[PDB]
């Protein structure tokens, strides 16, 4: 799986409160986090399904 | 516009609870489940101005006349969005031109707790040092959002003073304020930064971005409405 899947979630500098998903390699699942709305990193998905299809098993 | 039926009482991290309904243009942007993700400002009965990075869609809703989001009994207006007008010049990389207009499906019913904020003229000049106000339901600590609407008074900063920290990240459609002990934070984006113009509260900025930890000693960055108001007027006229 891509290494970006191992990066911690990144909220960013913007101040929106948008729910996004990131892959948590420690748990092996995609979890939710608050995204600020701009400058998202790649371990940031709009659905748990997209996240698991991209990072599952990393 | 710009004149609340309920006068606000002054004296967001380190802000204070606002007098209920004293910022009648403040709206909460929520998804279909009622989840608050951004703020916004009513500019008339059919339009709301917010930030482009909020990514509002027609599935989201505009909630007007709200004060306590933890109160299920509180009377509010859940307004559907007919169309979203994101400024085509919004730069997703630099965050410049961070503004979006929302056209409501059904007009909002203005009242004592729901009314519009005034818009400035593209040529308006709001001096640095001017004490303005920002409001919203964003985090009060960098955590869940406060139930009740918060407010904070803060000074506009000159571009020279802002750049002393943010350097070249400050673009032409941005204006800074803060670094004075208060800070906008997650959930405040899209909300207003208002200053009085001939006694009327006028939208000078839109909560945009800033310190990654919502530091109260760092300049907050807002979309500069004077640089974007012509786009606003043109959009309304054509729609």
């Amino acid at each position: 799986r891509p290494d970006f899947c191992l990066e911690p979630p990144y909220t960013g500098p913007c101040t929106a409160r948008i729910i996004r998903y990131f892959y948590n390699a420690k748990a092996g699942l995609c979890q939710t986090f608050v995204y600020g709305g701009c400058r998202a990193k790649r371990n940031n998905f709009k659905s748990a399904e997209d996240c698991l299809r991209t990072c599952g098993g990393a | 516009c710009g004149v609340p039926a309920i006068q606000p009482v002054l004296s967001i991290v380190n802000g204070e609870e606002a007098v209920p309904g004293s910022w009648p243009w403040q709206v909460s942007l929520q998804d279909k489940t009622g989840f608050h993700f951004c703020g916004g400002s009513l500019i008339n009965e059919n339009w709301v101005v917010t930030a482009a990075h909020c990514g509002v869609t027609t599935s989201d809703v505009v909630v007007a006349g709200e004060f306590d989001q933890g109160s299920s009994s509180e009377k509010i207006q859940k307004l559907k969005i007919a169309k979203v007008f994101k400024n085509s010049k919004y730069n997703s990389l630099t965050i410049n031109n961070d503004i979006t207009l929302l056209k409501l499906s059904t007009a909002a019913s203005f009242s004592q707790t729901v009314s519009a904020v005034c818009l400035p003229s593209a040529s308006d000049d709001f001096a640095a040092g001017t004490t303005c106000v920002t409001t919203g339901w964003g985090l009060t600590r960098y955590a869940n959002t406060p139930d009740r609407l918060q407010q904070a008074s803060l000074p506009l900063l000159s571009n020279t003073n802002c750049k002393k920290y943010w350097g070249t990240k400050i673009k032409d459609a941005m204006i800074c304020a803060g670094a004075s002990g208060v800070s906008s934070c997650m959930g405040d984006s899209g909300g207003p930064l208002v200053c009085k113009k001939n006694g009327a509260w006028t939208l000078v900025g839109i909560v945009s971005w800033g310190s990654s930890t919502c530091s109260t000693s760092t300049p907050g960055v807002y979309a500069r409405v004077t640089a974007l108001v012509n786009w606003v007027q043109q959009t309304l006229a054509a729609n």
